[PDB]
């Protein structure tokens, strides 16, 4: 094989949350942000260079839903079954001191797609500068997915990503910090 | 570059 | 939270195989974490893997036409959503931020651990070569193996575990599809 696109959605209950993107080879291509309505693009470049209406998109999400339904009395109402993350936090490239870099939060192997991701800088909350990526699927049909937090390696600071799945008993922290 | 086209889901209830 | 939860996951998947010389189409209904129904390019019809999909099959398949409209996507929705942005994807090329460093300095009088960090580069595609004194390391070294950075980039890391002597010369090259010629970097004593 070369390569492989997928056109990929899916839709969750009760929660009410779906998802529409486009998988090139693994990497994100798009996604359509259901509340903003408007589609998502991962890399600006691409954006500028095609397009795909939103809207469409919103149209399947919702027959999803529907199909999800039926699908789901078909079968005597069976959950799903919980599949806890597997956390590991690497650091984007190599560490040095003073030198600008970024922590990635890299949760792997779950469902259903639900999780709640948190950054700790010595115990405490961060929010800002720091980015995620929409559920990206599998081959086992599970999720993958990525958090960013963009920092300043300092000897003094140590950083914590709290991830938190229902397949979790109690929340879940991989650390880290200069010298390992 | 261009326009990306999209597969149609369709439902149907028995 | 424990009130259950259903999910329906749908897969529309373009297989490439040479360029476009040879496309795979596939629809795969999920449910859960399980496929039921799914549509293959190369069956014609639908198939229900588990019972939880039969209707639908045997629905769908009894529209020959539509049943039919589907092997086109291989050409409307595969072939053609391919180069609507090949020009970002199938040739992107990210060259590969290579560094060789050491994990502990102090320990060249016995056992120590050259890594070789190649960080950024593009295409998933490469291959890391470590050169004891312009000599295949064949053994003795460790791999992360292919990282996704998630960003449409990768990074790995190659590691030469070898005892340290001063006037060995270790390389490490990096042989990647974004670079004319290998790429190098080399560290001694
Ligand atoms: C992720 O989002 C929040 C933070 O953990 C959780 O939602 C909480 O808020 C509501 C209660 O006021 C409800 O949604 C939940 O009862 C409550 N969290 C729970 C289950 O105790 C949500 O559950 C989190 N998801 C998990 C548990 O991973
Ligand atoms: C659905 O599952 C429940 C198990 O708790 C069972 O009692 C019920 O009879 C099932 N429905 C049928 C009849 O298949």
């Amino acid at each position: 094989e070369e390569h492989v696109i997928i056109q990929a959605e899916f839709y969750l209950n009760p929660d009410q949350s779906g998802e529409f993107m486009f998988d090139f080879d693994g990497d994100e291509i798009f996604h359509v942000d259901m509340a903003k309505k408007e589609t998502v693009w991962r890399l600006e470049e691409f954006g500028r260079f095609a397009s795909f209406e939103a809207q469409g998109a919103l149209a399947n999400i919702a027959v999803d839903k529907a199909n999800l339904e039926i699908m789901t009395k078909r079968s005597n109402y069976t959950p799903i079954t919980n599949v806890p993350p597997e956390v590991t936090v690497l650091t984007n490239s190599p560490v040095e001191l003073r030198e600008p870099n970024v922590l990635i939060c890299f949760i792997d192997k779950f469902t259903p797609p639900v999780v709640n991701v948190t950054w700790l800088r010595n115990g405490k909350p961060v929010t800002t500068g720091v980015s995620e990526t929409v559920f990206l699927p599998r081959e086992d049909h599970l999720f993958r997915k990525f958090h960013y937090l963009p920092f300043l390696p300092s000897t003094e600071d140590v950083y914590d990503c709290r991830v938190e799945h229902w397949g979790l008993d109690e929340p879940l922290l991989k650390h880290w910090e200069f010298d390992a | 570059g261009g326009v990306y086209h999209f597969v149609k889901k369709h439902v149907h209830e028995s | 939270d424990t009130r259950p939860r259903f999910l329906q996951q749908d897969k529309y998947e373009c297989h490439f195989f040479n360029g476009t010389e040879r496309v795979r189409f596939l629809h795969r209904d999920i449910y859960n974490q399980e496929e039921d129904l799914r549509f293959d390019s190369d069956v014609g019809e639908y198939r229900a893997v588990t019972e939880l999909g039969r209707p639908d099959a045997e629905y769908w398949n009894s529209q020959k036409d539509f049943l039919e409209d589907r092997r086109a996507a291989v050409d409307t929705y595969c072939r053609h959503n391919y180069g609507v942005g090949e020009s970002f994807t199938v040739q992107r090329r990210v060259e590969p931020k290579v560094t060789v460093y050491p994990a502990r300095t102090q320990t060249l009088q016995h056992h120590n651990l050259l890594v070789c960090s190649v960080n950024g580069f593009y295409p998933g595609s490469i291959e890391v070569r470590w050169f004891r004194n312009s000599q295949e390391e064949k053994a003795g070294v460790v791999s992360t193996g292919l990282i996704q950075n998630g960003d449409w980039t990768f990074q790995t890391l190659v590691m030469l575990e070898t005892v340290p002597r001063s006037g060995e010369v270790y390389t490490c090259q990096v042989e990647h599809p974004s670079v004319t010629s290998p790429l190098t970097v080399e560290w001694r004593a």
